[PDB]
């Protein structure tokens, strides 16, 4: 609040304008980064009420209805595990909207595969989508269909191990 | 990476201190519902599509390519056999045509 | 206002239904990427001292 200090500071020119402009550029760049990462779909996809995906369980990654924040258990664990003229500007996208974007991406990739990323979301059964992914890596569809229960059990076990590993590693 | 949609090609254009890429992509449109099955049960054998997918318009079963609707008769030339019908969940019963059958029939 | 992320689109998922495209659109999109800047040189002695 010193007037004499500001009068002497004016002798140095537009240094303050340069610093404010650089900080403003960084601040808008962070919002641009968040838009580029999370806002890649213009449709908010939602999962069907019946979670019949041929044995595949997505409860640990889909949003929890019981939580007011509408986050997944994994996302909730992630949020729990992260702890003089200065101002902190809030991010343009809040945490619930970022969670909504991730939920839309999850719903699109579960119900439609990769179709929603290239155009209109085309529905496909999830085992058939997994079979398409199997064909992408050079494994025949029959292998997926014959061992579908085993593949679903392995996927659920791996997702649970991911949650346990995140909860058990500082 | 090269535009929204399935990338077909791209064209470069010079710009002042920059480049403009015109990405030509293929976008699916006018989609239609069909009833689908993982495999076709015929003669106690399970048939799977070689490159396409089994679709049904309500009464008849066909095999088509995944990115464009082009229904074709389910034959032995576009399907492959792996195992019986007891293992695959959701297998449906439909006939599988044999192109060689009229040749020895005549 | 509170911004809207996108229009809601509930995909009609079921265990035995697929959506197959019957047509296509050849879509051309633009992507602008900067390549170079203006090449500026400053004579340090002449700038500071003339
Ligand atoms: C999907 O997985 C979730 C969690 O892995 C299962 O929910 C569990 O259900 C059992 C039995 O009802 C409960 O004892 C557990 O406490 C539940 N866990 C959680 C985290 O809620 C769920 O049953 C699985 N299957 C389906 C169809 O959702
Ligand atoms: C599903 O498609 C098949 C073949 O495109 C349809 O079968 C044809 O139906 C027309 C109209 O009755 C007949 O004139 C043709 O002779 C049929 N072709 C064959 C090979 O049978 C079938 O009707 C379609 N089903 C529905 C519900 O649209
Ligand atoms: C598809 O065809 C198979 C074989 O023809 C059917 O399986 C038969 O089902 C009847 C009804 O219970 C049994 O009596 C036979 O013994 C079964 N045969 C075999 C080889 O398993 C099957 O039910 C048919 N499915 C549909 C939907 O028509
Ligand atoms: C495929 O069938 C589903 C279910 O019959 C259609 O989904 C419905 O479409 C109507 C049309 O506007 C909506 O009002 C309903 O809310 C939709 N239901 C669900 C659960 O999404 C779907 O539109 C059909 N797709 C095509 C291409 O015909
Ligand atoms: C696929 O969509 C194209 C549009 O790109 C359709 O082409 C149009 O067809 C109508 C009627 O024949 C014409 O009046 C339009 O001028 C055509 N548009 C263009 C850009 O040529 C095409 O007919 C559609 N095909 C199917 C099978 O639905
Ligand atoms: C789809 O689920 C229904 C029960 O909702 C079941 O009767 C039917 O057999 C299932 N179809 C496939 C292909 O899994």
């Amino acid at each position: 609040d010193s007037t004499e200090c500001s009068n002497l500071l004016l002798q140095y020119g537009s240094f303050c304008t340069q610093l404010n402009r650089a900080l403003t550029g960084i601040a808008v760049e962070q919002d641009k980064n968040t838009q580029e990462v999370f806002a890649q779909v213009k449709q908010i996809y939602k999962t069907p009420p019946i979670k019949d995906f041929g044995g595949f369980n997505f409860s640990q990654i889909l949003p929890d209805p019981s939580k007011p924040s509408k986050r997944s258990p994994i996302e909730d664990l992630l949020f729990n595990k992260v702890t003089n003229g200065l101002t902190v500007l809030p991010p343009l996208l809040t945490d619930e909207m970022i969670a909504q974007y991730t939920s839309a991406l999850l719903a699109g990739t579960i119900t439609s595969g990769w179709t929603f990323g290239a155009g209109p979301a085309l529905q496909i059964p999830f085992p058939m989508q997994m079979a398409y992914r199997f064909n992408g890596i050079g494994v025949t569809q029959n292998v997926l269909y014959e061992n579908q229960k085993l593949i679903a059990n392995q996927f659920n076990s791996a997702i649970g191990k991911i949650q346990d590993s995140l909860s058990s590693t500082p | 990476f090269c535009g929204k949609g399935y990338h077909l090609m791209s064209f470069p254009q010079s710009a002042p201190h920059g480049v403009v890429f015109l990405h030509v992509t293929y976008v699916p449109a006018q989609e239609k519902n069909f009833t689908t099955a993982p495999a076709i049960c015929h003669d106690g054998k399970a048939h799977f599509p070689r490159e396409g997918v089994f679709v049904s318009n309500g009464t008849h079963w066909f095999v088509t390519q995944r990115n464009f609707y082009e229904p074709q008769i389910i034959t032995t030339d576009n399907t492959f056999v792996s195992g019986n019908c007891d293992v695959v969940i959701g297998i449906v019963n439909n006939t599988v045509y044999d192109p060689l059958q009229p040749e020895l029939d005549s | 206002y509170t911004m809207s992320l996108g229009a809601e689109n509930s995909v009609a998922y079921s265990n035995n239904s697929i959506a197959i495209p019957t047509n296509f659109t050849i879509s051309v999109t633009t992507e602008i990427l900067p390549v170079s800047m203006t090449k500026t040189s400053v004579d340090c002695t002449m700038y500071i001292c003339g």
